[PDB]
Order: structure tokens, then sequence, then C-alpha cells
């Protein structure tokens, strides 16, 4: 407890399944500030350490155990937010440093599951935040800055979308960063062209070709990132179709909280029509396109698409 | 009625009763009103033609004189009388921006 | 057929914001704590021509200004006429 | 060990002939380096550091001091051989040995300045084996930079950006060595040799700053600063006809803009580099941004001598596109697009065009790119308030002290309205960008930042200030947006 | 003998015979746009940049 | 390559006689091949106009001009 190393070798000498249990017991002695604090500290390094070690045990006895982690997560920090504050952004430098020295070979899973823990546990609805607003704008970098040429990087763009889509499910706001991310991505599954050189993609190596059969057997999101993300170098049409349908329902869940509400949808979702029709002119069996262009086309129908009236003030007294 | 200089024009003279010159872009279209035609035109200037002007019936071996100066000190006398063939040309270093002749 | 040229509104000088739309020895006049004949004085050891508004005298012109009215005597203006 | 122990007889010391044999000992050091090349004497050459240091000692002592033909012929021979030797081990260093290239550099200084207060061709050989010389990681920098060498860019930092003298001369002797067809070759090679030593802002036509003076005597270096353009131009317009490459061009291309243009002398000349840049189009994805430098050369000489580029804005409305949101050049190239649109004989239809083509731009756009383009489509409305009536029509606003018939006729033309800017039209007269609204701004109104909100928010209040300060909300990027938040 | 010219805030009359400096008509607020004399040499019109 | 072909076609389409000395003062025989492989046939005809006309009222120009 009042190591990172030395409590994570006491948890580690004890069991990982039964780590939570252990720091449980130990915590609770310890609340029978700065006790608890160091241990805010190495109970989020160290869970942040596991997502990065090992993910072989099942739901019924890691996401368990995980879930038990993340309970007095929500226990301390209910109690504490000045300290866990604190290392916030002290993780927020770190994980800068190692960008800058490794722009792709510093990142990890286990900054990703930070993200979404960030996200399920603060405030996200608050415009301005000393954790959010920081830890946004680097899910912003993190997503934009990397040269998007793999399946493992294109799955951290999905999960990384996820997370911004319960950020902008309870806070409705709106990414370019987004928009382009998924042009990007579409590009480069339909690099295989004549109709888009403006995205500025990465990689002519992999594309989307005609053999999948897209059925509700077929492999759906079912995100299991941190086995996925390492096995996905071996690449079969499947897992790329899983990827490719886990991209656009993220898409269309941004489109229905929020990008229903801004305005530009229209001219948002231009360059995504004309890739999605080149997807059903090319396919012409994509149920979730079909949808998805009979949603845009009764927002074409239903929204004003008039001139604005952005310079009408009232006379000055 | 109107006739169509499809660059921007930014001159417009009446240098004959039944002529008028217009002096816009590169070129410039020298009209006949009554007609209701171009007659010449000359695109022989480098740059946006900036400026036009005409002198007629004075002291001179050439009776009419038409001055037109083109964003480059160059400056530059044709006369109607040879169907607006080029005469002279000064030319000022800077790019000029009028041009006026007593 | 473009043109490119060589304009200043309310402008700061000395931390007093002055206007560009005036003549310039009453622009410093109104700079605080020198009036007319010493701005009329900086002027003229400033070598502008008295004529231009303030919106004129571009920034090297503007920053001898502000050297020779901030080091008063080292450009021969006699003590009497100092404050 | 034997090198030291030469180095402690030839410090004691028939004289001449010990001297020599010492000589013939730093010239078989020469093998040494050879030998060196597979193994640095276990990686490490502190015995050849030390001889090397020895012979400079000896040369310096043989400086000093030295049948008087033969002994002439002896002394300048030993110091000739010894000049060798270290030129030999500049030049055969594939090896990044950085101590041996100290030394053999510091040697050929030293000698240099011996020879000029005592004997060019010195200095030709020099470069010929600086030049001869080549690694692994000086070859082609990619990511940035022009050569990662090791000699010839110590050589620049601590030996050509001091000396004005040696300048002149430098460049001269290149005008004789790229005459000379085989080093000319040898300079096609190294293109990016001269380029790391260039890029260092600091050389003669330069007259911000002074240069210290290498050798006690000049021989007449400041003859003629034309003299030294025309040096330039012809070394540039040689390495600009032979063996170009991609990362090698955007350097040129940004000390041309930036450094060259001081020092050049032909400007007509640049002008055909420079519009052969800028129409340079091709399908290559890394070489289709160079327009952005290219453009920055050929209007500032367009500034300095009236010429022209036909059609130049329709040119300005292709080349904005959202790749050069996504290079490093585009604060410089907005610098550049507000010098463009500074003009007071663009219309309505241009300041619409590209009004539209940036609210596109914002739609898709990165955050410190929207802090970019924020400032001047705000100096943009400012200059030409003539397109007001996209940012709210007259028209189809509406009030309640008007009749029903006007109702039900703001009604229908509501329904009848289409929007009609057309993108695919390249002509930024044509593009009908008059009638179309910024429903674009307004999603920027509707951003994620705050600090980007407000700037839409400043969008949204009326516009009641010109001055704007495009320059200092110009350069931001994601770290100095990180800083300025943590701060 | 005179021409008028337009310039900074300023329209400048000029005589022929001399080449100089005749008139200075500086009353404007922002830099004129046009200056035109009439057929009876006697009235300038000045188009300025406020309307 | 180092050509001069568009201010050749800028002189010739506006006969400026100060830029037609200073884009005839060069002699460098690769960079005439050049020009006259990418200039116009017609510009081309009165370029050799124009190099009539300076060669009959400077005939001591015409020596680096008798290539061209």
């Amino acid at each position: 407890r009042t190591h990172d190393a030395l409590l994570d070798q006491v948890k580690k000498l004890d069991l990982d399944d039964h780590p939570k249990i252990v720091k449980n017991i130990i915590k609770a002695y310890q609340p029978k500030k700065e006790k608890l604090g160091k241990f805010t500290a190495v109970l989020l390094r160290h869970i942040i350490f596991l997502s990065n070690q090992n993910y072989l045990k099942n739901v019924q006895s890691f996401k368990r155990t995980q879930n038990a982690l993340i309970s007095i997560l929500k226990s301390l920090s209910e109690k504490y937010n000045r300290e866990l504050s604190e290392e916030c952004r002290d993780y927020i430098n770190e994980m800068q440093a190692r960008y800058k020295k490794n722009h792709f070979d510093a990142l990890s899973n286990g900054d990703l599951v930070f993200f979404s823990i960030i996200g399920i546990l603060f405030s996200t609805s608050d415009q301005y935040h000393l954790v959010i607003t920081p830890a946004l704008i680097l899910m912003s970098q993190f997503l934009e800055q990397i040269k998007f040429n793999s399946l493992k990087r294109i799955a951290f763009g999905a999960v990384l979308v996820r997370i911004v889509s319960q950020y902008q499910r309870i806070s409705k706001r709106y990414i370019p960063e987004v928009v382009y991310f998924f042009q990007k991505i579409l590009l480069t599954f339909i690099v295989e062209p004549l109709d888009f050189e403006n995205i500025r993609l990465d990689s002519y190596e992999l594309g989307l070709p005609l053999d999948v059969d897209f059925t509700k057997k077929r492999s759906t999101i079912i995100p299991l990132h941190t086995l996925s993300t390492m096995d996905t170098e071996a690449h079969p049409v499947d897992q790329c179709v899983s990827v490719l349908l886990n991209v656009m329902e993220s898409l269309d869940a941004t489109i229905s909280t929020v990008w229903k509400s801004l305005p530009a949808f229209n001219e948002i979702i231009l360059p995504i029509q004309q890739l999605l029709s080149a997807y059903t002119s090319k396919y012409s069996d994509f149920e979730k396109p079909r949808n998805i262009l009979n949603k845009v086309e009764k927002l074409t129908k239903f929204t004003e698409h008039i001139p604005l009236a952005l310079q009408n003030h009232k006379p000055v007294s | 009625y109107s006739l169509n200089h499809d660059q921007p024009v930014e001159n417009v003279i009446a240098v004959s009763p039944t002529q008028i010159v217009s002096c816009g872009g590169n070129n410039f279209k020298v009209w006949d009103l009554t007609s209701n035609k171009k007659l010449y035109e000359r695109g022989n200037f480098n740059k946006a033609v900036t400026c036009l002007d005409y002198v007629e019936n004075f002291d001179s071996p050439m009776q009419s004189a038409l001055i037109a100066s083109s964003l480059d000190g160059h400056v530059k006398v044709f006369d109607p009388l040879d169907n607006f063939q080029v005469k002279f040309g000064w030319k000022f270093s800077g790019p000029v921006l009028s041009c006026a002749v007593s | 057929s473009l043109v490119v040229q060589e304009f200043q509104h309310i402008l700061r000088l000395l931390n007093t914001n002055v206007d560009g739309n005036i003549k310039i020895v009453y622009a410093l006049t109104t700079i605080k704590g020198v009036g007319r004949r010493y701005s009329n004085l900086v002027c003229k050891k400033a070598d502008v021509d008295l004529h231009k508004r303030a919106g004129e005298l571009t920034q090297e012109e503007l920053e001898r200004i502000v050297q020779i009215m901030q080091n008063p005597t080292h450009y021969k203006i006699p003590a009497w006429f100092l404050n | 060990m034997v090198l030291l122990i030469s180095e402690i007889k030839d410090i004691a010391k028939k004289q001449y002939n010990s001297i020599i044999k010492l000589i013939n000992e730093l010239v078989i050091p020469e093998n040494v380096t050879q030998l060196e090349e597979d193994e640095t004497e276990k990686n490490l050459r502190f015995l050849v550091m030390s001889l090397f240091q020895i012979f400079r000692k000896l040369f310096s002592r043989g400086d000093l001091t030295l049948l008087e033909k033969e002994q002439f012929v002896n002394w300048c021979r030993k110091v000739y051989e010894a000049f060798k030797t270290k030129l030999l081990a500049i030049i055969s260093d594939i090896p990044f040995e950085t101590s041996l290239g100290l030394d053999s550099l510091d040697v050929y200084l030293q000698l240099a300045e011996l020879e000029s207060t005592h004997f060019n061709k010195t200095f030709r050989k020099l470069i010929i084996a600086l030049w001869s010389s080549n690694m692994g990681e000086i070859e082609d920098v990619k990511s940035s930079g022009a050569s990662e060498n090791l000699i010839i860019v110590e050589f620049t930092e601590k030996y050509y950006t001091k000396f004005a003298d040696i300048q002149y001369y430098f460049q001269s002797e290149f005008n004789q060595l790229l005459e000379d067809p085989a080093y000319q070759d040898l300079l096609l090679k190294n293109v990016g040799k001269w380029l790391a030593l260039v890029n260092h802002d600091k050389h003669c036509s330069s007259v911000d700053a002074d240069l210290e003076i290498f050798v006690p005597n000049p021989p007449q270096a400041i003859e003629n600063e034309s003299k030294f353009k025309s040096n330039f131009e012809k070394n540039w317009l040689s390495l600009l006809n032979g063996q170009l490459s991609l990362q090698q061009y955007k350097s040129i291309l940004l000390i041309l803009h930036k450094r060259i243009i001081p020092h050049f002398h032909t400007p007509t000349k640049l002008m055909d580099f420079l519009t052969d840049s800028y129409n340079l189009q091709s399908s290559n994805k890394n070489a289709g941004v160079v327009p952005i430098l290219a453009l920055n050369g050929l209007f500032e000489l367009m500034k300095r001598f009236n010429l022209e580029y036909p059609n130049f804005y329709m040119k300005l409305y292709q080349i904005i596109n959202p790749d050069l949101m996504h290079v490093k050049y585009r604060a410089r190239f907005f610098r550049l697009m507000d010098v463009f649109l500074s003009s007071t004989h663009l219309s309505a239809h241009l300041v619409a065009s590209f009004i539209k083509k940036l609210a596109r731009l914002t739609l898709e756009s990165p955050p410190s790119a929207i802090v970019t383009v924020i400032p001047f489509i705000y100096n943009l409305i400012r200059k030409h308030p003539n397109c007001m009536i996209m940012l709210h029509n007259p028209a189809f606003i509406s009030n309640p002290f008007q009749t029903p018939d006007q109702v039900a006729n703001l009604k229908t033309l509501k329904e009848n309205y289409v929007d009609p800017f057309d993108v695919h039209e390249s002509d930024p007269e044509l593009t009908h960008a008059l009638d179309s609204s910024l429903w674009e701004l307004a999603s920027l109104m509707e951003h994620y930042h705050p600090n980007v909100a407000t700037l839409a928010k400043i969008f949204a209040q009326p516009f009641k200030k010109l001055s704007y300060n495009m320059e200092d909300f110009l350069d931001w990027n994601y770290d100095s947006l990180l800083n300025a938040e943590s701060s | 003998h005179d021409f008028a010219v337009t310039s900074s805030t300023r329209v400048q009359i000029f005589s022929s015979r001399t080449r100089q400096v005749i008139k200075t008509f500086s009353r404007f607020k922002d830099v004129v746009y046009s200056a035109s004399f009439r057929s009876d040499g006697k009235l300038l019109c000045a188009g300025d940049a406020t309307g | 390559t180092g050509t001069v072909t568009v201010i050749l076609s800028q002189a010739l389409q506006s006969n400026d006689h100060s830029l037609l000395e200073t884009v005839l003062n060069n002699r460098d025989e690769r960079v005439i091949r050049d020009t006259i492989f990418r200039l116009k046939p017609a510009l081309a005809v009165i370029l050799l106009e124009r190099l009539a006309e300076r060669i009959a009222r400077q005939t001591h120009r015409q020596g680096p001009l008798n290539v061209w």
C-alpha cells in the first residue's frame, strides 16, 4: 500500500482473481486519508497493469473480479476526488511522454480502459473539467494522430469511438475527428478509390472483397479488445466485417444520439453518403447501410435546410 | 441592351460617338453601339488592364490616341484610326494603377 | 486582378489607446502627460509629416516617436522645455 | 602503445629522419584505419586518437621548424602525407567513428591554417574527402533534415559557420569542382550533403551579423557580393538540375523561400523552377503538397518583380484541400492566404467560394486547424461584409407583424428552397456560394471544445471589432493546447 | 493646366507648367475612391469610402 | 530543368523590350534548346522576328544571339 510495486507484489503473491478481495480487506482495514489515497493510486495503476497483462480468464472468472475492482473504485472515488484527479493528471503527463517518444509503440489497452473508466465514473456531461476535457482532447489526438495502417489501430479507434459515443450521448457534442476517422476507415476498407483522394489514408494493403455472408451468427461487435486486438494480425474476412459493422454501429449510434441534433448533418454525412452509396452499388445486399440511408433520407426530408439567422440581435436601448 | 465582357470589366469609355471600349481583364474589347457588336479586341497586355483613356483632335502626327495601362508600369498607346493597333509603350517598374493624358 | 498596398484604427501607444482617425499632433496630446507644443516638437524631431492621420505613420516611424519621446534629453530637447 | 612510443620518440627528437619515420607511421595509420573499418581497435580507437594527436603535434613542430631542396621537399611531403592520411581517414570512414573523425577534421583544420600561413588545393582535397565519405544514417534522412552525417555536419556547425573567407573560397571551389566532371557526379550523388551544409542560416550574404576570420591573411574574399551570389546561383542551379528526391526537394524549397533569396541573383530561373514546382501535380500523395511552399516562393517572387500566374485564384481554389490541414505548413500557407485575400479587387463570388470551402473544411478539420481557420473567416467577412446575407438572409427570417399572404409566401418559399452550391465546379466566380448559408458554422457553434465553441460564439455575436490578431491565433497545436489547458 | 489625383485620404490638384502640388483636399475621414471634374472646370466630385 | 520558357512566352505575349533584353542576355545552349523545345510555334516565329530586329539594331549583340 506504500508503494505501487510493493502492493502489486503483495496482490500477485496472493492471487490475481482474489487480489480484489485482498485489496478490499486491506482497504477496509485502512478505512477502519493518505493511506487510502496511496491505495487509490496503486489500485488505478494495478488495474491498468492487469488490463495490460492478461485476459485469459473468462467472464465468469475475470470480468466479475474486474467489476468488483470497479465497484471498489466507485467507493474510493465517491470518497476521494482530489488525489484521483491529481494522479489522473500525472497519467496524462506520462502517456503524453510515452506518445511523443513512441507515437504508436507506447500506448495501451490499459490507457483505453483508463479512458472508459473515467467516462463511466466522472460527470461526463460537464463542459469544462480538470480531468475529462484533458482526457477528451487526449482521446481526440489519440484517434487522430495514429498512422492508421492496421486492424489493431482500427479497433483502437473503434473503442475510442465507443467511449466518445458515451461521452456525447451524455454530453451531446460533435467531433470533426470522428467524422474524419469514419471516412478514413471506410476509404481504407474500400481502397481495394477514384472518388476520394482528399481523405489521405495511410495503407494500401487491406480491403473488403465480396465473400461475406453478413448473417447474425456472423461475428457481431463482441469486443474482447485485450484479445482481439492482440490476435487481429491473423486477418480473416469475418474479423474485418465484424470490425466494419462495429464502427458502423457506433456510427449509427452517434447519429441517433447527437447528429440528428447537429444542424449540418447533411454536409457532415455527404462523404459518408457517397461512401455508403458506393458500398450499396458494390455489394447490393447491405441491410444496415440501407437502414442508415433511409434514416438520413428521413433527416433530409425533416430538417429545415434554410439559411440561418446568425446576425440577428436586438436593438440597443 | 447589353454586351458581354466575360472577365470583370473595370473600365468603359465612349471613345467615339459610335464606338465604346470595354477595358477589363487581360484583353480589352472595342465595340460599336450602332452595330451592337465588338468591332475589334486586343489582348496584347500582360496583367489585368487597370486604366484606359482617350484623346482626340490635338497637335500630334497621330490624330486620335488611346492609352491603356495594365498594372506593370506598362502603358500602351493605340489608335482607333489603325483599328486599335499597337503604336507606343512606356514601362514603369511598379504596377501602375492610373494613367492620364492632358 | 489583385492589387496590394501599405491602416490602423483606435490603437495603443505607451499604454494609451489613441485613435488613428485624428491629427497626429493631437493624438500625442491625448497621450497623457504631454501637451500641444510638446507633441509638436516631438513630431518635428521625429521628422514626420504633421498633416497625416495616425492611421498612417507605419510602425518604424511610430517606434521612432516612442524612442524620441522616452529619451527626450538625448534628442536635444532643452531642460526648460522639459517638465 | 607503439603509437605512443613513436609519439614520445618524435617529441624527444637525424630529427628530420625521425619525423619522416613518424610520418610514415602516421601514414600507415591509414592502413590501421582500414583495419579499424573492421574493428576500431576493439571499438575504441584510443591508440588511433593518440597517434592522430601525435601527428598533429608533429605537423605543428614541422611547420614551426622546417640540400635545402631535399630538406624542404621532405618536410612538405611529410606534412602533405600527414594531411593525406587525415583526409583518407575522413574519407574512408564508413564506420561511425566520432573521435577519429574529430581528430582527422581537427588535424586537417590545423594543417590548413599552417598551409595558409606557410604553404586551396588542400581545401578542395578536403571537400573531396568529406564528400566521398558516406554513412547509412547519413544518406537521405527521410523523416526530417537533409543528411544526418557526422563529419560534414560537425564540419559545418563548428567550421563553416565561422569564417566568411572560407565561405567565399568554399563556393568558388565548388564552382570549380562542379566544372570538374567526375566530382560533379560526386556532388550529384551527395546532393543532401550540401543541403545539410547550407541550411545553417549564417552565410556571407547574411549581413545581419559578422563572421570571424580563420587565416591571418585573407586573399581578397570581400571582392564582390554579386560574385558570391553568382557562385551561389551556379551551385544551386546545378544541384536543382541534378538528382532530386522528395524530402531533399521539400528542404530546398524551404531554404529557397526563407534563406536563398537574399543570396541570389537570377530570380527568372528561380521563377521557372518555381512554376514547375507549383504546377507539379501528380498522383503521389507525398509530392502533392509541394505547391504550398512552391506558391510561397512564386508569390514572394511576384512581389519582388512583377511576374504572373494565370487563373491565380482558380489555382488557389484547386489547392485548398484537407491535406493542407493535415500537413504542418498550413501556418505559413495561411499567412500566404491572408496576403492573397487582402486584395481590394476580389468579389462576392470569390469570397463566398473560399468561405464555403473553408466551411466544409471546418466541418471536417482538426481543432488546431479550426483555431487557425476561425480568425481568417472572421477577418474575411469583416473585410467584405457584402456577404453577410449568407450568414443571415433577410427574407428567410420571420416576424409577427406581417400579413398572412406574406406568411404563406414565406412557407412556400421555404418549401421550394434548394441549396445551389457546387463543390466540383473549379471556377470560384462560378460557384454559386452566395445563396448557401453556413450550417457547417452552425455545427462549429455545436462543437465539443470550450475555446473553439467560444470562438464560434464570437462568430454568432455581431461583429463589433476588426483586429483579431491572426498571428496570435495562427500557430496552435494539440500539445500547445494541452500546455495551455494545464496552465 | 491642372489635374486632380486621388491618394491616401487625400485629393491633390497639380498644375502642368510647374508640376507641383497646387491644392490639397484633406477634409475626408477614410481613403477617397474617385475624383472627377465637371465640364465647366469648376466643381470636382470626390467619391469617398463612407458612402 | 532550368528553362526560361514562360518568361519567353510572357515577353512575346507582351513585347517588353527591357524584359526581352534581360531574357536574351543568357547564352547557355542547353537552356536555349529546352526553351525552343517548350515554346509555342507562332510565339517562336514572332521571337525570330524580334531576334532579327534586335540583331539589325545592334549587330554587336548578334554574337550569342547567332545560335538562337
